[PDB]
């Protein structure tokens, strides 16, 4: 029975994140409206201690975030050094909101260590851009890294899979020098597109060389081709790396209708990737991430919660607090845009061949 | 340093 990390107070904190106001409530509300919480073990998150957060983040960065968080000083002159500014404003309380999210992911990971469940979910986590000493890309603390470091207490090989629209650079950086954690990111890669890293030739460094995997993808990819790429890469990675636990980041900014308007995915395509990973029967930590069409992001993660539970959901959006956000059609399904797929099969094939060459060294 | 956003 999957663990679902949730409390009303936790969701209320996550609702205050500057670039996604109210999204956590919308996601939880729709999950609850489909009664999926009744088939999961609800676990209240523990807040991360300063010591928890400092296993990855530097004391100087943590101290700055704490300082500007106290009153929401979005005009502190030292914020740009620590990555705060336009993408990451110093929202009042953000230090404590981030510690709550980091603690929730750590709590998920601890549930997995203890054998409480085989799947633990923190849909309000996944803030994969944050660096040891810098906020980045709407991420202030890197809860994914914190969750992986907690799993490292028990699991000697952790596979991180990152299906967000953006490259999971903060997680890849954290583990770039180690072979205990393999990071695998599928993302849009185009000069000028954030964060600008994650070409197929980026494979990690030192003892971690070939233990980072990047799949650079162009605008317009749809469900079938995405799943083909994902299954091909993950098949090779599973055989080469033999993970004992998986952390899966499922940012919904890939989904048709997102204002970023880059990929052209539906939750069905992501759900097939998720099913492939669940079939490994490993301890699996499930995280959210990006997603800036808020109703579509709730649709996606609600559908994926159903996939985790093996449950087929009704097309009709049930009545709930945010029902009117789903109009005028009020259905769960998302329809792809009619715009071109810029991914040429020959380029995708060469990327896959390059990755297979990389993974022979593993 | 890129902008996201
Ligand atoms: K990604
Ligand atoms: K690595
Ligand atoms: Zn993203």
């Amino acid at each position: 029975v999957p663990v679902y990390i949730y409390s009303p107070e936790y969701v209320s904190m996550c609702d205050s994140l500057a670039k996604i106001p109210k999204r956590a409530s919308m996601v939880h509300s729709l999950i609850e409206a489909y009664a999926l919480h009744k088939q999961m073990r609800i676990v209240k998150p523990k807040v991360a201690s300063m010591e928890d957060m400092a296993t990855f983040h530097t004391d100087a960065y943590l101290q700055h975030l704490q300082k500007v968080s106290q009153e929401g000083d979005d005009d502190h002159p030292d914020s740009i050094e620590y990555g705060l500014g336009y993408d990451c404003p110093a929202t009042e309380g953000i230090f404590d909101y981030a510690a709550a999210i980091g603690g929730a992911t750590i709590t998920a990971a601890q549930c997995l260590i203890d054998g409480m469940c085989k799947v633990a979910i923190n849909w309000s986590g996944g803030w994969h851009h944050a660096k040891k000493d810098e906020a980045s890309g709407f991420c202030y603390l890197n809860d994914a890294v914190l969750g992986i470091l907690r799993l490292r207490r028990k699991f000697e090989r952790i596979l991180y899979v990152d299906l967000d629209l953006h490259h999971g650079d903060g997680v890849e950086d954290a583990f770039s020098f180690t072979s205990k954690v393999m990071t695998v990111s599928l993302h849009k890669f185009s000069p000028g597109f954030f964060p600008g890293t994650g070409d197929v030739s980026d494979v990690g460094l030192g003892k971690g060389r070939y233990y980072s995997v990047n799949v650079p993808i162009q605008d317009g990819i749809q469900d079938e081709k995405y799943y083909q790429i994902c299954e091909s890469v993950l098949k090779e990675v599973y055989q080469a790396f033999n993970p004992k636990a998986v952390v899966l980041q499922l940012g919904a900014d890939t989904i048709a209708g997102d204002p970023m308007c880059s990929f052209n995915m539906t939750p069905v395509g992501i759900g097939k990737c998720l099913k492939y990973i669940l079939q490994w029967q490993l301890a699996t930590l499930i995280l959210g991430g990006g997603g800036f069409n808020l109703a579509n992001t709730a649709r996606c993660w609600t559908y994926l919660t159903g996939v985790i539970l093996g449950k087929t959901l009704s097309s009709e959006i049930p009545d709930h607090e945010f029902f009117t956000a789903y109009g005028p059609d009020y259905v769960l399904e998302i329809t792809p845009s009619c715009r071109p797929d810029r991914n040429e099969p020959h380029r995708i094939q060469q990327i896959l061949n390059y990755i297979k060459g990389n993974l022979k060294h593993v | 340093r890129h902008k996201k956003x």
